[PDB]
């Protein structure tokens, strides 16, 4: 009861849910061959882990995903690679061509192609479920499979499975690290394509994830596998509350519900702590005041913004470890006292907290530490809209010159999309402004 | 209770209207571009064959 | 991935020749088409420019053209000569003697038929083509009208398929030649309209080079076709090795051109250096060096719409990131405002053959401008006293054909032009 159902979209997404997947065998005792020892409910049972692991008679646990590329070098990789065995080959889908970085042939030219197949796969994870619960969405904005297709299996899914929840978990693009210039463009559409078939999306940015694992772990360049193990780690976190479960845990359903206030402003800010090297962890026990201080310095968050200039309208904290409530309230009530969290003068200042038990494991030979305890915190807050206005701007720069849209409009798309798309975006970010005023 | 199921109806309606739309729009003008990309390139061949034709026309002289 | 490649007349020929004997060494090929390599890596990719034919011999997947017999000999007579497709070349006797006409209407109109169907048996074995490549000159009749005239029909047959073409520049001070800009301006004219990236590979610029920077009095078409070969070694490396970039000719193509017409490139090499007599920062500024340039061409006259630039070689990594956002804040004048983050690159960790490293650089410059003003200034030069009419006329041309190509080339620069003088606000 109470499935989930991951879909990995594009390269990024297809890596992230490798990394993610790995994480949750390493985390539940499930072994590359599927096997678990510790589950003793042959074909079957309505344990935690069950959320996001179907079993078969013979003893396999299978996660309840699908991954999809639009090119088969990545899931290639999967298909040929350590947790080949995990997945049943009908969950991997592959095309031919990619989307080349462009939204049009993601959600169009190519996408389509595929789409229906896709859905079917879909259909035939859910036709399992026992009270399937949403789904979880990663992709990447930048990519044309990870926007495009992610966009137009976003409505496909508003159509076949109503309201039901979905969840995004986005890569937002770093100025630096990409492969393509018309990211900026790409961002835009999708987010205004999906903005009304999400009902929470968290954001990675690339370029946090990038500064975390250059300073905390002194990794002179981060490649794609450490972010993608650190950004493991964060989905981790916020799925633990449906995949583990005690006395303490709080339903991640719970925190959504503090976490919206309107269905547009539905972009959580994600901070993860510990982020420490094993050199540095020796003889350093974090202690639950310190990982919940280093929530709030902004250097840990996920997504590049100021949260102390603008206000809070929620903030969550998913303790997972060696964690008690005396221990968290204390710690809150120096923080409160220390601290510029200044909430919106229309929802109460009060944080909102969950413990899991279950303490954190790592890959092997990873980078990141193994700790007692660690903490995520999930915040609604105005200053993820800077996210929104630098990209808003990056799009500016190019659409008035028109530069690269004849990549577009030459696969079918009109610029009254782009004009649309970023009305909406403006849109957004005056919606965001305007919650943080104060009422009369 | 029949709002509500009014609303959720409503809502995949017009997500399936506006999508079908958008792809309908979408293969229009991808059918276009690609329709006038050709016939240009088939009137560039015309020009090549009346070329062609005209240097018969010198020839006997 | 596959890409199909064509080379057509004599420059064409020969440095695709050159390019498939490099290619080929990088890739532990021998003459034969047997793999005899000490890196899996080696082969990762190699359906890319290669079909795997029986008996596990690698065959180019490549066609060679020409109305002239002697090149076809040679390219059998030199080194890797018995490894192409023995029914990819397609040869003619009449020849075409450096006439844009002759290439383009008349007799590269008859062969161009026998051309398609290799290219189209080529093309139906590839599981997934992602696009052409040509070798050729603008100078030329052959290379260049029957180029333009090919890329046209292979676009009428794949209009949704990559076209690219290293497309080498006529100068003065390599051919007597005097109608080289007739046929420059009438092959700019078809490439402005059918191909998705030109590298404009000067003859000037390459000369220039081999004289100044490499000390040589007299460079043969060989020293040139050096250069020639190492750069398209170079632009190809992304596509021939694995690495961290998912990139077909489509994704990159996207990525380096902002307008359509605005395709044609700049290449530059480093290091570049004489058999008589190197650290990222050197490498570095000398990529971006105007004296290692490709195209005869200042990039400081004008300002980059989008800069790609490839390593190669074991270096670090983190030292290239600082170098090239080096080289873009201490030059930010000369890169537009509107394009953020418009330069990239890559990294591959090997190196070509006979360096320890190297550094490819493609760059879509307004600069270009340069070039492309020096070719319409010879031409203008002919037509405004109407000189050699007559070669051209006589196989059916009409005389506001040439016009509408000079008018074309004019509206080209004044489009170069008009995005180096655009601001952000
Ligand atoms: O376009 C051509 C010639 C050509 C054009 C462009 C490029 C190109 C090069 C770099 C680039 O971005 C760099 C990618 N980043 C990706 C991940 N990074 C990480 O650090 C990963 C880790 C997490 C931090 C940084 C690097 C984009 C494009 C390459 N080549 N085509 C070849 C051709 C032409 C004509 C005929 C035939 C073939
Ligand atoms: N964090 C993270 N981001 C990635 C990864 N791979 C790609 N990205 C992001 O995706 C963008 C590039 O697009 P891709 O994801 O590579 O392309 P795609 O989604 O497969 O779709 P195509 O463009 O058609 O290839 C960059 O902006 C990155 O931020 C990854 O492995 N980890
Ligand atoms: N770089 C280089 N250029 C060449 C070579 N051979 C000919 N060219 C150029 O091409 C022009 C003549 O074209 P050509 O190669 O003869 O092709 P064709 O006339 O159609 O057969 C001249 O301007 C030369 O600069 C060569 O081996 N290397
Ligand atoms: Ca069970
Ligand atoms: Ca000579
Ligand atoms: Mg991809
Ligand atoms: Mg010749």
């Amino acid at each position: 009861m109470r499935e989930c159902i991951s879909i990995h979209v594009g390269q990024a997404g297809v890596q992230i849910g490798n990394a993610c997947w790995e994480l949750y065998c390493l985390e539940h005792g499930i072994q590359p061959d599927g096997q678990m020892p510790s589950d003793k409910t042959i074909g079957g049972g309505d344990d935690s882990f069950n959320t996001f692991f179907s079993e078969t008679g013979a003893g396999k646990h299978v996660p309840r995903a699908v991954f999809v590329d639009l090119e088969p070098t990545v899931i290639d990789e999967v298909r040929t690679g350590t947790y080949r065995q995990l997945f049943h080959p009908e969950q991997l889908i592959t095309g031919k061509e990619d989307a080349a970085n462009n939204y049009a042939r993601g959600h169009y030219t190519i996408g389509k192609e595929i789409i229906d197949l896709v859905l079917d796969r879909i259909r035939k994870l859910a036709d399992q479920c026992t009270g399937l619960q949403g789904f979880l969405v990663f992709h990447s904005f930048g990519g044309g499979t990870g926007s495009g297709f992610t966009s137009l299996l976003m409505e496909r899914l508003s159509v076949d499975y109503g309201k039901k929840s979905k969840l995004e978990f986005s890569i937002y693009p770093a100025p630096q690290v990409s492969t393509a210039v018309v990211e900026p463009y790409n961002s835009i559409l999708t987010t205004h394509t999906t903005l009304e078939h999400s009902d929470c999306a968290f954001m990675v940015d690339n370029e946090a994830i990038y500064d975390i694992c250059r300073r905390n772990l002194d990794i002179e360049r981060p490649t794609y596998t450490n972010l993608n193990r650190l950004i493991s780690q964060i989905v981790s976190s916020i799925t633990a509350s449906l995949r583990f479960d005690g006395a303490l845990n709080v339903d991640l359903t719970e925190f959504q519900t503090n976490l919206v206030p309107y269905p547009r402003i539905h972009f959580p800010l994600a901070t993860y702590a510990p982020v420490i090297s094993a050199e540095k962890a020796y003889h350093e026990q974090l202690s639950v005041a310190e990982i919940t201080n280093a929530c709030f310095e902004p250097a840990n968050q996920m997504v590049k913004c100021d949260p102390r200039h603008g206000k809070y309208m929620a903030c969550c904290l998913l303790y997972r470890g060696d964690v008690v409530p005396k221990d968290v309230n204390a710690a809150i009530a120096t923080i409160k006292t220390k601290r510029s969290i200044q909430f919106v003068d229309w929802c109460p200042t009060g944080f909102k907290v969950g413990i899991n038990y279950q303490p954190p494991t790592v890959v092997p030979g990873g980078d990141l530490a193994k700790v007692q305890r660690a903490v995520c915190m999930l915040s609604n807050t105005t200053a993820i809209a800077e996210a929104w206005a630098r990209l808003d701007h990056k799009f500016d720069l190019m659409y008035a010159k028109r530069a690269f849209v004849h990549w577009y409009v030459g696969e079918g798309m009109e610029e009254g999309e782009f004009s649309e798309a970023r009305e909406d975006m403006a849109a957004l970010e005056k919606d965001y402004e305007e919650v943080g005023v104060d009422s009369v | 209770i029949q709002k509500a199921i009014e609303e959720n109806n409503n809502f995949i309606k017009m997500a399936k209207e506006k999508l079908a739309q958008k792809m309908e729009s979408n293969k229009e003008n991808r059918e276009a571009h690609l329709a006038a990309m050709l016939e240009r390139l088939q009137e560039k061949d015309k020009h090549a064959e009346e070329v062609r034709k005209n240097k018969e026309l010198k020839e006997e002289a | 991935r596959e890409i199909v490649h064509i080379q057509a007349g004599q420059c064409g020929n020969q440095i695709g020749a050159k390019f498939w004997e490099v290619i080929s060494d990088e890739h532990g090929i021998d003459p034969t088409g047997s793999y005899h390599g000490d890196s899996d890596l080696q082969l990762e990719r190699i359906n890319v420019y290669y079909n795997e034919a029986t008996g596990n011999k690698y065959v180019p997947r490549a066609i060679l053209v020409d109305l002239e017999p002697g090149t076809m000999d040679s390219v059998r007579s030199g080194p890797f000569g018995q490894i192409f497709r023995p029914d990819n070349f397609v040869f003619g006797q009449s020849g075409a003697g450096n006439n844009w006409a002759k290439g383009h209407y008349t007799e590269g109109a008859e062969l161009v038929d026998s051309v398609l169907d290799v290219v189209r048996k080529e093309s139906e074995s590839c599981d997934c083509l992602q696009g052409f490549q040509l070798t050729h000159s603008l100078g030329g009749g052959t290379g260049s009208g029957m180029g333009t005239l090919l890329i046209s029909k292979i676009r009428e047959e794949y209009p949704d398929r990559i076209m690219n073409t290293f497309s080498v520049m006529p100068s003065p001070k390599v051919s007597d030649t005097v109608v080289e800009p007739y046929n420059a301006t009438l092959s700019v004219h078809q490439l402005v309209e059918n191909t998705d990236e030109t590298y404009c590979i000067d003859n000037e610029a390459l000369y220039d080079i081999c004289f100044r920077t490499l000390k040589l009095t007299t460079p043969t078409y060989g020293d040139l076709n050096h250069l020639v070969s190492a750069t398209m070694s170079g632009v190809t490396t992304c596509l021939r090795f694995p690495g961290q970039l998912n990139a077909d000719l489509r994704k990159l193509a996207v990525n380096m051109v902002p307008f359509p017409r605005l395709h044609f490139f700049m290449p530059g090499f480093a290091p570049l250096t004489s058999r008589g007599s190197l650290t990222v920062p050197e490498l570095t500024q000398q990529m971006f060096d105007s004296k290692n340039m490709m195209a005869a061409c200042d990039p400081r006259h004008g300002r980059y719409l989008t800069v790609a630039a490839i390593f190669r070689g074991r270096m670090s990594m983190k030292e290239v990131d600082e170098q090239m956002l080096n080289v873009q804040n201490k030059n930010s004048s000369y890169f537009v405002e509107w394009i953020p983050n418009n330069v990239k690159t890559a990294v591959c960790d090997i190196p070509p053959r006979g360096l320890k490293m190297s550094a490819t650089f493609i760059g879509n410059s307004t600069a270009i401008q340069e070039l492309f003003k020096r070719i319409s200034e010879q031409f203008t030069a002919m037509f405004r006293r109407k000189a050699f009419l007559h070669w051209y006329t006589g196989e059916g041309m009409d005389e506001m054909e040439f016009t509408e190509a000079e008018s074309n080339m004019n509206d080209l620069v004044s489009e170069y032009q008009q995005y180096q003088d655009a601001t952000a606000d």
